[PDB]
């Protein structure tokens, strides 16, 4: 048993088989599964032909978008100390990642950035989705436009003194066109002001009827001063076609914000090819948690 | 023996586990998920049968 | 025993090389209670091949049950079929909604991030947490299915050890009543209109039914060769290393 | 008896799949939920019955 | 394609799950006629 | 032209195309042929595998047995001089090439050859269609058994002096046992006498009404001295696993025949599985057409 | 098999023959049928 299974020297057997058994199976299964590999990988091969490299084959997933924040908080919770500094370090990192992106740096030279009107304005066209016309161009988006939350006046972006901003961004969709709800007698209360046709708009508000009083005042900064996205960003090329392609973003201060309190706030945007789903808290809207502890 | 054996056990233990989970849930969270609750209604439903 | 392997190949794969979950809970316990309790009972009442008679006795000392032979062919050789046939639906189930194969490699840690709602897929686009959950799960009954479509072949080469189908016949009836059953099975969980809130499975577009038909066909063909070759030479190699 | 060596050669897996996640970074205790599971899988149900 | 391309962003489930119903009632149906053929 | 598209030294082609499009285009035809190859031999070993060693799958052509004849007459026309020695000779070859497979030189010792009963007896089996007990074991025939036909004492085996001999024999089918008519009120005229039941009948006769008279006497030479095949020397194993067989054979001497006249002498075999074809002139009979000039 | 195996010498060619009319009156009907649909 003990030693006649590892190894007897009559038959000349390891484990059980002799040299020639061992080199007969081995030789088998390293074939074998060489052919399993090689057929995997052309039947990968012909699915990696299938697609086109312009643009995802079904679009019905991603429909309509998203709506994210920076910063990165983790359960839609930001609570932070105005005291201890070592508070809103994480915070900051991820909202300076964010900005570090639109540095004037970057968008240096005519190419593959070009000057887009300074107030909102319409759809604009780069052709269809083909390798044609080369590299599209997109429109560039200044980090100054966002008023008191840019990090390059306070770095902290207001967290340093009780008043913290929240840059809002919509999901980047190749192909889609924002569509703004128009000024007919049904409209939202708040959206009566300041139509701009151009601006999808953006407006946040409190969760429950209770904390409002102790919401103070929202100030959306952005492009021309709306409290929106300008309609030129759209549409979207896709990466390979415009590479080097900056979306727009909504600065929101929450001023005048009650202490040692957890606060509600959900922002929602507005638009016809935009829902909303009870199951998704952040398609289309977001909801954050705010308590600025001190 | 048929269904508290040995290998039943651990599916009774998912069971449990995500009623816990499910309970932590509706007790804190406003406006809760259900993917627990119908874990749980499954699992059970196959140590049963 | 041959199921075994494509339900422990994706909880391997998604540790180690970081990718999403190819099957889950839910589609597992689907698994064993759908192609293994009914299949598995009508080949009890499997009739005898025409050669039962025509063979010799059978030697307890030498001849086993469970030898190493079941293993080879079961986890060896049709088991890693099974498994790649379902992580083709996988792959291009994700490739056609955006996400590509090269980068999909390192995107678990991200992926099952709750907060990350701007994951950018392959094509550029950004995706929000329960947009991607969505097209993982549509993979969760993708495999599932592709288990079941792969099963059918399996279960054809088990009704004979010797003799081909062709010459010991379909006249089984509770093997064909799993079939068509099990198939059932799969269509109705993916189809019906509220398993997506209670069981997770998603419906299935009609181009995906058929990625899993390649590797049922190669499992048949394989058995019925790896059969004329045993018929023709008794005492070989094919006869000493895979008749279980 | 083959019940047996199948969980012989599962348990060792286990623990291997130990050694793996700790060696690529996993907490101390997803490498113990990993070896559960790893065994639950390799042993086979149902044979006697 | 033009701002009003919404098609590119819509699927027609409604059918699909209709269809798949019918294929999973004729087949689930073919399986008891087999299964039953005779009463044994 | 004629010199440009030969050879030009610009674009460095030679017949219309360059160098790297010979290559490419000569190793794509060589990889695809070889799997064209590669495939139709594959295709052919299933082919090889299915099929047994011991047995054709499909009997029902060569069903039932035809009636071969020595000599080699070409348009079934045995004519010859009795004076002129260079006009038989092409007959004489073929007989002796028949003949010189039964010599006593190759039917020696023990194996494989047995020795059978000297009478006409009944069938043998020596087992099933397999490789258990080996090389079966077939009954020897002897040339002698052939009286005036036989090489032995006149070489020329008759077409020497005008009277000329005729070997028919039967060909080989695999497990087919010969079943003759039996002894009922319905037979032909001339089986009557001489029924022995382990003996297939063979009778030569005039295809005409007329030319009976112009044919003399038809003499018979075979096993036992009766006119037929004994059923001992069936059934046929097949060459694989009966190598070195001797089927029997029935010699037929045409004494007194007319000189200088075409005569049509049909042979015919009798039998419950022989069967005779109105398109085929060699299923179970045979025509012969002699004529001794001299 | 015995001296009595005339079946291993027998094809039932009559049958094949009936079953390849019945299939090619078949196929070609179908054809009419797609040829002619709606009289052009
Ligand atoms: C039911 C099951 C059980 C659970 C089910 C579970 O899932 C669920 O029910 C959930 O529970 C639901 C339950 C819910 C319950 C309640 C909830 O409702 C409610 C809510 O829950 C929420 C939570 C929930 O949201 C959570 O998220 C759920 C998840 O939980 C898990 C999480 O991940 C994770 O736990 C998060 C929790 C947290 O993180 C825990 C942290 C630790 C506790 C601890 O660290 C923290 C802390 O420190 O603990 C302290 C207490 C201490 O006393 C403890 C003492 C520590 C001992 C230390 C000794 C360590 C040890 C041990 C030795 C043996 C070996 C050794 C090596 O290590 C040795 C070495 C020594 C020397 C080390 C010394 C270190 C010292 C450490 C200690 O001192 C302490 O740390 C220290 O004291 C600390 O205080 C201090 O701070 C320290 O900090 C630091 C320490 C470090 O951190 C730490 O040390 C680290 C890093 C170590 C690292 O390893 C180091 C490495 C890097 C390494 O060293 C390294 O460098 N390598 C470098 C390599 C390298 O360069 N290589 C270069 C190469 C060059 O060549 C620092 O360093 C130190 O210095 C410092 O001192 O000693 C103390 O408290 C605190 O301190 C505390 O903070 C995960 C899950 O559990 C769960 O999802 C709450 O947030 C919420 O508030 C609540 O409301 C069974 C499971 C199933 O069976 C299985 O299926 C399973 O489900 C799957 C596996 C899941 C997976 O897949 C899922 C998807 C589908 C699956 O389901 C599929 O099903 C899978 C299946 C499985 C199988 C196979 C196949 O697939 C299928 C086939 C089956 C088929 O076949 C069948 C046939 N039979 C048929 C069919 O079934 O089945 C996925 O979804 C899953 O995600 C996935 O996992
Ligand atoms: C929508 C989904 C549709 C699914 C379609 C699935 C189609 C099937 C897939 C592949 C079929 C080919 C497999 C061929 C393997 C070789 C089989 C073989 O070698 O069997 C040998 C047996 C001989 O046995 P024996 O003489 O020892 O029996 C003795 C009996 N005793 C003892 C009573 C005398 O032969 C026999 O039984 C005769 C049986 C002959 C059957 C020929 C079938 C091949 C024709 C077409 C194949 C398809 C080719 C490519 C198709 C792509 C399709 C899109
Ligand atoms: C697009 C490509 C897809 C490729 C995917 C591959 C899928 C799997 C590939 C192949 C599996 C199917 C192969 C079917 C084999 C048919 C063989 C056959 O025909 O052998 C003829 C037999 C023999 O007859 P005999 O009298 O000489 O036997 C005498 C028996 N002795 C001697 C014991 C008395 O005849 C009989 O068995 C009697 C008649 C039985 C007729 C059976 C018909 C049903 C076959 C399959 C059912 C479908 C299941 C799938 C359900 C999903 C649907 C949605
Ligand atoms: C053989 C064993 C193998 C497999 C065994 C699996 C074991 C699983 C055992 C039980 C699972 C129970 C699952 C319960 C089914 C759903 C119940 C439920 O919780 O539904 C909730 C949903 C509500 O969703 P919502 O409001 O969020 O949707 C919002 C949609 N928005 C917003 C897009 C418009 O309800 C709805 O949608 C209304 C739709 C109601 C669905 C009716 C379907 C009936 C379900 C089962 C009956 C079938 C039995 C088979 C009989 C065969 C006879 C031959
Ligand atoms: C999507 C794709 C669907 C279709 C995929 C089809 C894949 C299946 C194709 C082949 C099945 C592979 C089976 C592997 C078995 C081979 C093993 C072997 O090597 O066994 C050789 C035996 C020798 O036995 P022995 O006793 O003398 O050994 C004595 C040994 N000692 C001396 C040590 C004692 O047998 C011999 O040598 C002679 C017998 C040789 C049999 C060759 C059979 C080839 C049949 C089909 C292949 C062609 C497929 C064409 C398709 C084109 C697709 C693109
Ligand atoms: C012994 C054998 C006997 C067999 C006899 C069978 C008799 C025939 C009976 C039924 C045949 C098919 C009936 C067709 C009607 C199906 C209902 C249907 O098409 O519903 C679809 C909609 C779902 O909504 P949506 O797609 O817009 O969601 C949004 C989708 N998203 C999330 C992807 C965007 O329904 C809704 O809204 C409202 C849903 C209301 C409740 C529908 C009930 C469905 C559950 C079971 C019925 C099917 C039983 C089949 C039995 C098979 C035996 C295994
Ligand atoms: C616009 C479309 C309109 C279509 C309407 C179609 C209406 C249906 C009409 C016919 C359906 C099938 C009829 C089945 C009867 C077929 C006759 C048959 O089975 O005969 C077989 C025997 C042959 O003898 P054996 O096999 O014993 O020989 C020995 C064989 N060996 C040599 C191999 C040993 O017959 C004999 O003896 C006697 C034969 C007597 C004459 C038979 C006539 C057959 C010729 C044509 C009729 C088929 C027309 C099909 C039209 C298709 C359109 C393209
Ligand atoms: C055993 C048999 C059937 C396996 C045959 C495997 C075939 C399909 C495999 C073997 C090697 C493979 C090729 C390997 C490398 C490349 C380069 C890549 O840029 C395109 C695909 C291509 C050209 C693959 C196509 C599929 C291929 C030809
Ligand atoms: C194995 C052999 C004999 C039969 C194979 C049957 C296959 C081709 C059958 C079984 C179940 C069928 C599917 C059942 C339901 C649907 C949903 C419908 O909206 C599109 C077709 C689709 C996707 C069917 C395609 C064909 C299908 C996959
Ligand atoms: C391009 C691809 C698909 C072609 C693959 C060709 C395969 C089927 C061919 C290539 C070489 C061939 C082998 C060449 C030699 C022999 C030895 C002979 O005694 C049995 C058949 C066998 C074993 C052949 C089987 C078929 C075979 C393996
Ligand atoms: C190409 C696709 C879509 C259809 C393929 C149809 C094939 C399989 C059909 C066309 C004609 C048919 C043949 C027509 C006639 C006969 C004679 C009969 O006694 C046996 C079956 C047999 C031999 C049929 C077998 C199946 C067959 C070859
Ligand atoms: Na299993
Ligand atoms: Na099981």
């Amino acid at each position: 048993g003990w030693k006649k299974f590892l190894w007897d020297s009559e038959k000349k057997e390891f484990l059980g088989r002799t040299g020639s058994s061992w080199f007969k199976i081995f030789l088998f299964y390293l074939i074998f599964y060489g052919c399993l590999a090689g057929i995997f990988i052309g039947t990968i091969q012909v699915l990696l032909l299938t697609l086109s490299d312009f643009e995802p084959k079904y679009q019905d997933r991603v429909a309509p978008p998203g709506l994210s924040h920076a910063p990165y908080a983790i359960k839609t919770e930001i609570s932070f100390s105005i005291s201890n500094p070592k508070s809103y370090e994480s915070f900051v990192k991820s909202m300076h990642k964010l900005m570090d992106l639109y540095n004037e740096s970057s968008q240096a030279g005519n190419s593959p950035f070009e000057d887009c009107s300074d107030t909102p304005a319409d759809y604009i066209k780069r052709g269809d989705l083909d390798d044609s016309q080369g590299q599209k161009k997109a429109c560039r988006f200044s980090r100054m436009w966002l008023k008191n939350c840019s990090g390059l006046d306070d770095t902290t972006y207001g967290y340093a003194e009780g008043k913290p901003c929240v840059v809002a961004k919509l999901n980047r969709i190749i192909g889609f066109y924002p569509k703004p709800l128009k000024n007919t007698t049904d409209l939202p209360e708040e959206l009566q002001a300041n139509y701009n046709q151009y601006v999808l708009p953006l407006r946040c508000a409190a969760k429950r009827e209770e904390d409002r009083e102790k919401i103070g005042s929202i100030e959306y900064f952005g492009l021309g001063g709306y409290a929106g996205f300008p309609l030129q960003y759209y549409p979207y090329y896709g990466k390979r076609l415009q590479k080097k392609y900056l979306q727009p973003l909504l600065a929101i201060q929450f001023t005048n914000l009650t202490q040692n309190m957890e606060l509600r706030i959900e922002c929602k945007v507005y638009g016809e090819n935009i829902d909303y789903s009870e199951k998704d808290r952040f398609r289309g809207r977001f909801e954050v948690k705010i308590e600025v502890k001190s | 023996r048929q269904l508290f054996g040995g290998f039943s056990i651990l599916l009774w233990i998912g069971a449990i586990l995500c009623f816990l989970a499910y309970g932590i849930q509706a007790a804190t969270e406003d406006e809760p998920a259900n993917d627990n609750l119908y874990l749980g209604v499954v699992l059970s439903t196959v140590v049963i049968v | 025993l041959t199921s075994n392997i494509p339900e422990i190949t994706p909880f391997l794969v998604f540790i180690i090389g970081n990718v999403p979950l190819p099957l889950g809970t839910v589609t597992i316990l689907c698994i064993d209670l759908g192609t293994d309790m009914v299949p598995a009972i009508s080949l009890a009442y499997e009739q005898a091949e025409s050669d039962i008679m025509k063979r010799q006795p059978r030697n307890p000392k030498t001849d086993k049950l469970v030898n190493e032979r079941l293993i080879s062919m079961a986890y060896g050789q049709i088991g890693m079929i099974q498994a790649l046939g379902g992580f083709f639906s996988y792959f291009v189930i994700l490739a056609e909604n955006g996400f590509l194969p090269m980068d999909l490699i390192g995107k678990r840690v991200r992926w099952d991030d709750r907060w990350i709602s701007d994951v950018e897929d392959s094509f550029g686009q950004q995706w929000t947490y329960e947009q991607r959950k969505i097209v993982e799960f549509t993979c969760h009954t993708s495999f599932f299915i592709s288990i079941v479509v792969v099963q059918w072949a399996d279960l054809i080469i088990c009704k004979t050890r010797r003799n081909s189908i062709f010459q010991q016949g379909m006249k089984n009836k509770i093997l064909i009543f799993g079939l068509f059953e099990e198939t059932a099975l799969a269509a109705f969980l993916s189809y019906c209109p509220g398993t997506d809130v209670a069981l997770r499975m998603y419906p299935l577009k009609p181009s995906w039914w058929f990625c899993a038909f390649p590797y049922s066909l190669i499992i048949f063909l394989y058995d019925e060769m790896r059969r004329f070759i045993i018929r023709r030479s008794p005492g070989g190699w094919v006869e000493q290393e895979t008749y279980y | 008896h083959f019940i047996h060596i199948i969980t012989g050669v599962a348990v060792f897996l286990g623990v291997s799949f130990f050694i793996l996640s700790l060696i690529l970074g996993y907490s101390w205790l997803e490498a113990v939920i990993f070896l559960i599971g790893i065994i639950v899988a390799n042993v086979p149900e149902g044979l006697l019955a | 394609e033009g701002p009003d391309n919404d098609e590119r962003f819509t699927y027609d489930y409604y059918r699909l799950r209709v269809v798949g119903l019918i294929v999973a009632a004729v087949l689930c149906v073919i399986g008891i006629i087999i299964l039953l053929a005779g009463k044994c």
